[PDB]
């Protein structure tokens, strides 16, 4: 259903080539053939508006195969040849001027602008739109093409012949948005400075580096979401306001008008955390943003995250001791189900709170039901809003601790039902609500730097080297559990009762896989002979082979992802501080920074960073002399050559 | 300057950064004299006027970065490398900035197995680094991959 | 042994012939003044064959004696037209030697005397083997192109060479240029041979002509693992279409890469061979995309549907083994006293029950499944692996052996239920753990479970067929040591060791610690036991079992680069296998037909890629 | 003790345990011996070669 797309694009590219050879002028245009174009164009029946497989005329083929000598012949003979965009569901809009631009150099682009060209031509088709699709996204307009091909001579040549530097796209992207999401970042910086130079202070109401796209997102916030570390350092140099330089000690003054968490406008820290593309987390190690999060965490972020780590921990103990002291009543009838299959000797009270001890629990039980609703009023309005399970593909897949705490407050309000309607199976929802309840104490272990990168590693084993193990465990313990069952099916299950029921035979074979029971042995009755063989094979490929290989998987992984977890932990401090800043009122959380009213700098908030910069006379000697006009080493050097032939031979 | 690759421009832009001590893209005659005094030698305030008006093609007295970049083509270092090495650096350099990092060499060693500790990775850079920043240039990387 | 002995007693014997001969020693060195004296005799007996059949001219050729070799040719009978008439150096003429000596004026001096450019150098030290260090070839121009002699290949063609020259293996000259170890200099000599090849008598010219097993030069570059030669041959088959700034377009001819319907292709030949450099053509530019087109489209959706039929098969085999018919014991349990607990036996023939008729469907399904496995696997081993030539398929892929053994054990327990034999649990205990552990075969269409099933078969045959030889050394010594201590003792208190079969299964479980251990604490144990079980617990639980964690841990990070290309070579082996078995109505041809779009009769696959615009500034 | 496998495990065949036990012990068979006891082998195995240059020169300062 979707792989016909890859075929149908490749159907057109061959059909384009076939129309070239079965045409006199197109084959003449694919090569130079300057003798042949003068031969053909003096005729009458020659369709110079010949539509190929996409809409191509002779000038497009002269341009795409860059025949400038064949281009001069066609412009003399056909007047409406700078016009006529292509038609097919692929390349649309694209005239001969675009193709002369994209090839990084032509004399045709000086020639076509002389022949009244068309620079508003929106090249909008299915081959100029960014997606996991077409390998390039250059833009729509001819200036957007000339920008992102590194053409410094052509962009100066376009604006002189009446261009448009501001015009957006179908996506809403301007010219300067396209320069940011190119894969050649340092040549994009030189084109960034050039395209602002020809703005010439337009009166166009926030001139061109503040204008948002259809998402609503400035060029400064597009270096941040996409992952442009090169552009983000370049765009920051307009923000800083450097105060003084006392020798080797500077004092810059950054502008937190778009970085810091503002009001209802979605700030830049709220857009990185809610985004994929792992290079976006590289922005959180940058000189205004690293110092902002650390000053929002040491001061107001950590002491509030411990006062929520202690209210919740006194909430679970209030919920635990209402399960320990739950009501039980002795067994009524008299052991009616037969012997050796019944040992329960209590049961659960219908409704009995009539003693002074139960009213103490009635205080405690009402706390954990009120607290259960509060959990479902601060997070369920995100699943009330952003979808139930079909439109809600974001927070289930993103945060693991979202699921465990909605499940906790669901199991309490199952027990609220069963206590009131007087059901029987209450030992089951309190079995979930305790293990789910105490394992959200693992959530409040991310502010402590000791325990922080350890809970990162546990969720990378569960969704990693343990479900790579649990499939080839369930293969083995469905084979052998059906093998141990059929052997002990013809035996006596009263001196060895590990296998007398196929739900039970799954349970003992799973424990012998983990060696968390001993093993079937009697030493008074001569066992079946096949058991001594099939348990001996099961002892090798469980205890000696597959479990010690699982130590080798978790031991190989843990030194490979060992600096990623310190990148993942410091990105969960940002995810915590942003969340704590939102849900808490402004009366407890002061806005970070220093205001500009009383210091006379405006309405924008500032942040001062001072840094003892550097030395290295040797570096600055090399550049100022241009200006000046008229052993562990043996261990390290061994590691270079192991990289050296490791690189040049690949 | 018609041949400059992404590497030398990413080196010259950082070289423009520490030389400029007011954050914008304009080199004044005064802030050129700030660096010159830190070299021990003294200016004469006409030598500062000499070096600015040598190449100030627009005519503003403030050296912009395109006029800084074509200036380092006049005082060029050299162009002599191999096409496989320049491709090999762009594989190593993740965030396209013309520099390899301490976390960008622990990635390359991890793909080759090699079981490196954090201490030897900082000891690799001390034999790679020339100017003394703890950050390998492109010229520092070419000097190691064929010479020593 | 015998070949290396036969060489060294013969390589020294022809040296012994030199020291005892007048002019052969005068050919060993220059010796020009004595060489004039000897030739003016009555008769020199000029042949006088040594240990390998060489003349005095071959000695002058082999020791680079240009001065003597000029002198002998005027006083020569047919020595120039003369092969070495013996064993291992056989057929090697004096033209052959001067070529391999890489720089001679004698090669002009010999071919001046109309010397034989056609001479079959078929001894035994010219055939390709591990016994022979060089496969230079069989002909002089086969020699000259391999030793990188530019001038002599220009000169052999001039004097009427033999540019095709198929051989004992059927190898063309261009075949022998791929079998060389110096891959770079082969690329220069490759194009130099096709320039003198051009056309005229078609015969599918020399980059198409196969050898005596059927193999083009392009397909031989794949099988042997030649990678630098492989990309050079690809340049002839690609076809650039249009370039649009960075975005180019290539139109690779997919002829010798894709199996048409038969007639073994390149992808079928990388899998069958086993070289490490062979599985590297699977990462070149047409082959990398071709596999990922046949696996994304017609691969995984036909390998997950096939995996779900097998798992629905293994449940209907398991559920007819859970509900198998049994009856209570009618044999009077006083049969050996207090030492048996068999209380239920196996029915003879009793299916008259509506519960049994539903089960009777389940056994007849899993028996028909046991014929069909032996009809798609055993006819393949009839032609390749009759009884013990299956040894390659033994060691190479173990899932051939397990899936045959599964369908075999079902037929063994099919016979035992028809004739009502006694022990059915002995076939079924093999028939279950073989039948469920074949679901591990279908863990290769997943990047999740892919390189984990390869690590299991590396640990078993590399690091647990190593540890289990020094385990059985230990647990047979202590098992006979624990037995003779508790031999003179009550077997109803601490009965782990009461007979020697069970003492080998107590100690086997004490080595892996899957039992607690002998400890009664109510009776005084023998004094010798507490010593020798303390020394047992140290070299089992603490020394060797934690050593195997350090060995599986060391191997897993060391060949983790290897398992990521062992997995992608199991994608191709699955892609090819389903391509052969399934019909042509399903699985359409990969690529795009080139008949409709006016180009030819071939099959084409195109690729479109961006080339990173800074590379264009390096293309200045 | 079940977290460290220094007893066996609650198993008392010839009487039937409640149904919820075998589910919640199976999850405590995994966050357990399987996950958080082999992670501690890997974590002590990671650190034992990271600080191996230090633990020697921290020993030579225990002679002084
Ligand atoms: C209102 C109701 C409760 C009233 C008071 C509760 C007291 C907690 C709040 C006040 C103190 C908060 C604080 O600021 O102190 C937090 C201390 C550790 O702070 P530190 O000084 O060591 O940080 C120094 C870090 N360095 C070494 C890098 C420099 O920890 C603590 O007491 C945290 C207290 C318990 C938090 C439970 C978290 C759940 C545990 C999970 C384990 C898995
Ligand atoms: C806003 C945050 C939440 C605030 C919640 C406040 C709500 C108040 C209630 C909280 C818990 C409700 C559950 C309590 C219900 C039962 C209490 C009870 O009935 O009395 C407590 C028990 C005695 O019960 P009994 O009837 O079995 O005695 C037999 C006496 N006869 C013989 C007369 C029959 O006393 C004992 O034994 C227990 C021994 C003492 C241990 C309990 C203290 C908790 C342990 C550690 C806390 C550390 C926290 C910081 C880290
Ligand atoms: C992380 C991945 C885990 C995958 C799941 C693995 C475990 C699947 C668990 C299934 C059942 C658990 C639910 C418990 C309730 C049903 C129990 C059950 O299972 O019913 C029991 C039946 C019959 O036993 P009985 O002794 O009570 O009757 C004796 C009758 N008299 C006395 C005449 C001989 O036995 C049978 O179902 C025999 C049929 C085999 C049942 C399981 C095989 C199907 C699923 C396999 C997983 C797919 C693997 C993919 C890789
Ligand atoms: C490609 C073609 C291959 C398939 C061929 C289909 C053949 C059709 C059937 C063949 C027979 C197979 C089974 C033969 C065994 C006898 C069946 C039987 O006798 O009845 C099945 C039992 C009923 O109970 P009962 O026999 O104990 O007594 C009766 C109840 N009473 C206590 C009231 C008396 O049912 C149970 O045990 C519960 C069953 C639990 C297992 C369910 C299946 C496992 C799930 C698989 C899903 C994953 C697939 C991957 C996608
Ligand atoms: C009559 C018998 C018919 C039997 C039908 C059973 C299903 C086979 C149908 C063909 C689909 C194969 C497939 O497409 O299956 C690739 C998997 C799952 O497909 P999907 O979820 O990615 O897309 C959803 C695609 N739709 C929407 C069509 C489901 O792709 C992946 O997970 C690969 C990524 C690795 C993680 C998977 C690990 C799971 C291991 C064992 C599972 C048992
Ligand atoms: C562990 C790897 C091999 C697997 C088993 C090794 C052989 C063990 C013997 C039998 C086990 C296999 C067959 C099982 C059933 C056969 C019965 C049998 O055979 O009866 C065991 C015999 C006699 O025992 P009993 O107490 O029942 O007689 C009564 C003596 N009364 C009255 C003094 C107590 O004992 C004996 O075979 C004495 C044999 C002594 C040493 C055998 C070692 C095998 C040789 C090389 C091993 C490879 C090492 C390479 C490194
Ligand atoms: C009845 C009395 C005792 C008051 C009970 C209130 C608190 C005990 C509860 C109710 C609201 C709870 C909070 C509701 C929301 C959250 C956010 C939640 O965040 C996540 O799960 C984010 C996970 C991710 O981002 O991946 C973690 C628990 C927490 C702090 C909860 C901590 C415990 C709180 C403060
Ligand atoms: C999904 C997570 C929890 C890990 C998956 C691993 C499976 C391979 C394990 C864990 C969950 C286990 C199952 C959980 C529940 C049960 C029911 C339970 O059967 C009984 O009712 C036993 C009777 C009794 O306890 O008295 C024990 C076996 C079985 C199938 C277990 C068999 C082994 C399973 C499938
Ligand atoms: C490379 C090789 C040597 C692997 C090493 C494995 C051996 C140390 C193990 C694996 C299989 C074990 C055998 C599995 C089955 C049996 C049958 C078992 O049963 C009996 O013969 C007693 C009969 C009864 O129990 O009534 C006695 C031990 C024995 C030989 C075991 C002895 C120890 C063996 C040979
Ligand atoms: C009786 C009815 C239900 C038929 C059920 C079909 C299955 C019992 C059989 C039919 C064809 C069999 C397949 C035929 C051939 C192969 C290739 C075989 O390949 C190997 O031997 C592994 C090594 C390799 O080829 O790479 C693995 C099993 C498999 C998929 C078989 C799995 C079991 C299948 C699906
Ligand atoms: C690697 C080793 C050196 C470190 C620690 C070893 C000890 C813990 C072991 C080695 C020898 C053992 C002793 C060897 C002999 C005996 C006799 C043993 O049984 C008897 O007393 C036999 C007679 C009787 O039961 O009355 C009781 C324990 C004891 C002291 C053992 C206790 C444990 C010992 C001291
Ligand atoms: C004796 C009976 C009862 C059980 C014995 C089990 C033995 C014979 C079987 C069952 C499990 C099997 C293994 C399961 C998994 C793998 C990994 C695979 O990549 C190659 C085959 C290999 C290595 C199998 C080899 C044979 C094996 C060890
Ligand atoms: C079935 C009932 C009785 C108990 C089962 C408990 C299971 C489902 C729960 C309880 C404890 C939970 C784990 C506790 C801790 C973590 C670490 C966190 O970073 C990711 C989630 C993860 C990995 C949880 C996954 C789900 C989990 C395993
Ligand atoms: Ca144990
Ligand atoms: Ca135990
Ligand atoms: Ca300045
Ligand atoms: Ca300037
Ligand atoms: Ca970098
Ligand atoms: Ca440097």
């Amino acid at each position: 259903r979707r792989e016909s797309w890859a075929q149908s694009r490749d159907e057109q590219n061959l059909l384009q080539q076939k129309r070239i050879w079965e045409s006199p002028l197109l084959l003449a245009a694919k090569d130079n053939d300057v003798q042949a174009l003068n031969k053909l164009l003096k005729y009458e029946d020659c369709k110079v508006h010949q539509r190929g497989a996409m809409g191509e005329t002779a000038l497009h083929i002269a341009a795409l195969y860059d025949n400038l000598e064949a281009a001069m012949v066609l412009m003399e003979a056909a007047p409406e040849l700078v016009f006529e965009p292509m038609t097919s569901e692929l390349y649309e809009g694209q005239t001969a001027l675009h193709i002369a631009v994209v090839n990084q150099n032509m004399n045709l682009v000086r020639a076509l602008l002389a022949r009244r060209a068309s620079v508003s031509a929106r090249a909008t088709g299915t081959a100029f739109r960014r997606s996991p699709r077409n390998l390039i996204y250059f833009g729509e307009h001819p200036l957007s093409f000339a920008a992102c091909v590194n053409s410094e001579e052509i962009v100066r040549l376009l604006i002189e012949h009446g261009a448009d530097i501001r015009a957006q796209d179908s996506l809403g992207n301007t010219v300067l948005h396209i320069l940011i999401l190119q894969p050649n970042k340092t040549f994009a910086c030189q084109m960034y400075n050039l395209l602002l130079s020809y703005d010439r202070h337009g009166d166009h109401l926030q001139p061109l580096d503040l204008v948002p796209n259809h998402q609503g997102l400035t060029p400064f916030k597009l270096a941040g979401v996409e992952g442009n570390t090169v552009m983000f350092q370049h765009l920051m140099q307009k923000r800083k306001h450097t105060q003084w330089t006392y020798g080797p000690l500077t004092s810059t003054l950054y502008d937190l008008t778009e970085i810091d968490s503002s009001g209802d406008e979605q700030s830049l820290l709220e857009l990185i955390i809610t985004t994929k593309k792992r290079e976006a987390r590289q922005i959180l190690d940058q000189t205004p943003v690293k110092e902002l999060v650390s000053l929002k965490w040491k001061r107001y972020g950590r002491p509030y995250f411990c006062m929520l780590g202690a209210i919740y921990l006194l909430y679970i103990i209030c919920f635990t001791m209402c399960c320990i002291y739950r009501p039980l009543k002795p067994r009524t009838n008299n052991r009616t189900s037969p012997r050796d299959n019944t040992l329960l000797q209590q049961k659960l009270l219908q409704e009995a709170y009539v003693t002074p001890k139960d009213d103490i629990r009635l205080v405690g039980e009402l706390v954990t039901v009120i607290g259960a609703i509060i959990i479902l009023l601060v997070e369920v309005p995100d699943i009330f809003r952003m979808g139930v399970t079909r439109f809600f593909g974001q927070t289930i897949l993103g945060g693991p601790f979202h699921v465990l705490i909605i499940t906790y407050a669901f199991m309490v309000l199952v027990t609220m039902v069963m206590r009131l309607i007087s059901a029987s199976g209450e030992v089951v929802p309190m079995s979930f609500a305790l293990v789910l309840g105490w394992c959200n104490v693992m959530y409040f272990a991310r502010g402590f730097q000791m325990l922080g990168p350890f809970t990162i590693m546990i969720q990378k084993m569960i969704f990693g080297d343990l479900m790579r193990f649990c499939w080839l465990m369930a293969v083995v313990i469905l084979g052998f559990a059906s093998a141990f069952y059929i052997i002990f099916q013809t035996e006596d299950p009263e001196e060895l009762g590990h296998f007398y029921d196929y739900p039970m035979a799954l349970f003992s074979t799973f424990e012998l896989f983990l060696t968390i029971i001993d093993g079937p042995a009697n030493y008074n009755v001569d066992l079946p002979f096949m058991y001594s063989i099939t348990y001996a094979a099961f002892a090798i490929i469980a205890t000696l082979l597959m479990l010690n290989l699982l130590i080798a998987m978790m031991g190989d992984t843990h030194w490979r992802v060992a600096h990623e977890r310190d990148e993942l932990w410091r990105a969960q401090i940002v995810a915590t501080t942003v969340m704590l800043e939102r849900k808490l009122p402004r009366c407890l959380w002061p806005r970070s920074g220093i205001c500009g009213r009383e210091y006379g700098l405006g309405d924008r908030w500032f942040l001062r960073v001072e840094d003892r910069q550097d030395l290295n006379r040797q570096r600055i000697q090399r550049y100022a002399q241009a200006f000046h006009t008229r052993r562990s080493t043996s261990r390290s050097s061994a590691n270079w050559e192991r990289l050296r032939q490791g690189t040049l031979r690949r | 300057a018609d041949q400059l690759t992404e590497e030398q421009i990413a080196e010259f832009k950082e070289a423009f950064s520490l030389f400029d001590k007011d954050g914008d893209g304009t080199i004044t005659t005064k802030e050129l004299g700030t660096v010159m005094r830190s070299l021990g030698q003294n200016p004469t305030e006409a030598e500062l006027q000499d070096m600015i008006n040598e190449v100030d093609a627009d005519g503003n007295g403030t050296i912009d970065f395109p006029e800084f970049l074509t200036m380092m083509a006049r005082k060029m270092k050299d162009t002599d490398s191999e096409e496989e090495i320049r491709e090999a650096f762009r594989v190593f350099d993740k965030d396209g900035n013309g520099y390899i990092s301490a976390a960008e060499l622990r990635h390359v060693m991890t793909n080759l197995g090699e079981k490196l500790t954090d201490e030897e990775v900082d000891e690799m850079i001390r034999e790679a680094d020339i100017d003394g920043d703890g950050q390998v240039n492109y010229e520092e990387f070419v000097q190691m991959m064929t010479a020593k």
